[PDB]
């Protein structure tokens, strides 16, 4: 309570997740429709990890609010479609995991992790590092005959 | 003149399932006619489990060539390619 | 009566003009822009309501940002011929006026149709280019609709880098016609390249080119 | 029957037919999806 630099990190969370609203509502899905087809199960990842570390028995988690936001942020830019350092392969490289990252940032808030998920750092950490590595392998390998 | 510098690479530093069929295949072709083994051998005769073996432990010495569509290509050794 | 609805499909072609002078790069007023049709109908439409297809010729100068984003991007003027059947001597005035005070390029629009004779005289501007439009085409600005995303045309240098990076030659990249209603409301060229940004519903955003024929 | 034996034969043609108009199109190393000319058809496959 009080803390103002925590505060200011949860404000620019929330403007985030307001800008991805607005543009999922106004240019992408006019109509509305919130299910779609993604790579990555994030529900299947959560409640694995909830089996594995026992995240039952409703015991106080022991993450920060700095850590949750910049793991989650470093993850987002994390997913790599296209690699290299040139401006318009970054440019794609954004444009590309849009709506992934759009996915990522309303799942993994931090109420709903704190809240209702209640990860602890191990699980939180595993949870990244999964949805790293299943991103990784859902790509399309190179020399498909599509 | 084509080459592309090991530093300037941009593909996928993993093994695709192609590249791997590959590897495997001609692997236990060369074990087939008798090239030298560089894993120790238990008691498996197939040549494919043979090839397996090396592979997981990134014991294969071959390099992949990955051809750009313009004509460059970059050079991947088998054991800088992560295998799942 | 009729003639309010003439009036009224003139102002929206006019408006239509505007919007692709001002999506040009062009620099036009927001006054300019902001013609009501009352205000339209004040200025043009005479006692009796005719209109007069020469007070709506205009000059119009690139904005500094697009000047320097596009260095090939001169004067444009715009002229309406009064006459329903286009007489010749009206581009003819058209072709020595350009020649006389020196226009980059010059837009000429006709209400019914124009001869062959005009057609092909109005290539021998040269280096001025000029490019004409139906009237009747320029009631409804296209790039307003749903089902057509933005384009942008792409400078000499971002087309040179976007080779560079995709390893590319010129005749690799998907084609648009020159004579696509999208190419004509850019006025393209041949060569140059057009960025395209799409919706996508597996992505989110998109980005294409197309290069013209 | 008749529909079902004509019907069958139609969808074989444009099956047929399909196959051979995008036979030659693959997905390269940079993400691109060319034909065999080199020409490119995706600038991503899937825009994804």
């Amino acid at each position: 309570l009080g803390d103002v630099e925590l505060q200011k990190e949860l404000n620019s969370e929330y403007e985030q997740l307001v800008s991805d609203r607005k543009f999922l509502r106004e240019i992408v899905f006019v109509n509305g429709d919130h299910n779609w087809p993604l790579p990555v199960n994030l529900r299947r990842i959560i409640q694995n990890a909830q089996q594995i570390f026992h995240l039952d028995r409703a015991k106080a988690s022991d993450l920060t609010i700095p850590e949750i936001i910049h793991g989650v942020r470093d993850l987002c830019k994390k997913l790599f479609v296209l690699r290299g350092e040139n401006e318009l392969i970054k440019e794609a490289q954004q444009n590309a995991t849009s709506l992934f990252q759009c996915l990522v940032r309303a799942r993994l808030a931090t109420r709903r992790i704190l809240e209702e998920f209640r990860l602890n750092r191990d699980a939180f950490e595993w949870v990244l590092g999964t949805i790293e590595a299943q991103f990784q392998r859902s790509l399309v390998h190179p020399g498909e005959m599509v | 003149e084509l080459a592309i510098l090991k530093e300037e690479r941009t593909t996928t530093p993993y093994l695709t399932k192609y590249e791997r069929a590959r590897i495997l295949g001609t692997r236990a072709l060369q074990i087939s006619m008798n090239a030298p083994v560089l894993v120790d051998i238990e008691g498996e005769t197939d040549p494919l489990q043979i090839a397996m073996k090396e592979l997981s432990q990134r014991k294969i010495p071959l390099v992949i060539r990955r051809y750009l569509p313009d004509g460059s290509y970059e050079d991947w050794g088998c054991d800088e390619l992560i295998v799942d | 009566e009729d003639n309010n609805r003439i009036i009224s499909r003139l102002w929206r072609s006019f408006r239509t003009v505007k919007e692709m002078a001002a999506d040009r790069g062009y620099f036009i007023s927001q006054e300019e822009m902001d013609q009501s049709l009352e205000e339209f109908r004040s200025k043009i439409c005479d006692s009796m309501g005719n209109p007069q297809r020469k007070l709506m010729s205009f000059l119009a100068n690139p904005t500094p940002e697009a000047l320097e984003k596009y260095s090939d991007l001169g004067t444009l003027w715009v002229e309406f011929c009064d006459e329903p059947s286009v007489g010749i001597k009206t581009m003819r005035n058209f072709c020595l006026r350009i020649q006389e005070k020196n226009f980059s390029t010059g837009i000429f629009i006709y209400q019914n149709n124009i001869t062959p004779s005009a057609n092909k005289m109005i290539p021998t501007v040269s280096p001025a280019i000029i490019e004409t439009f139906q009237e009747s085409d320029l009631v409804v600005n296209i790039t307003h609709h749903e089902l057509v995303p933005k384009h942008i045309r792409l400078s000499d240098g971002e087309k040179s880098q976007l080779l560079q990076r995709y390893k590319l030659k010129e005749s690799q990249l998907p084609r648009i016609q020159r004579e696509d209603p999208v190419a004509r409301y850019l006025g393209l060229k041949r060569g140059q390249v057009v960025k395209i940004i799409r919706r996508s519903e597996t992505s989110g955003r998109y980005a294409s080119y197309r290069i013209c024929l | 029957l008749i529909d079902t034996a004509v019907k069958t034969a139609e969808t074989g043609y444009i099956q047929r037919r399909l196959v051979k108009a995008l036979e030659d199109i693959m997905v390269h190393y940079d993400g691109t999806t060319r034909n065999s000319l080199g020409d490119i058809i995706q600038f991503l496959y899937g825009e994804d």
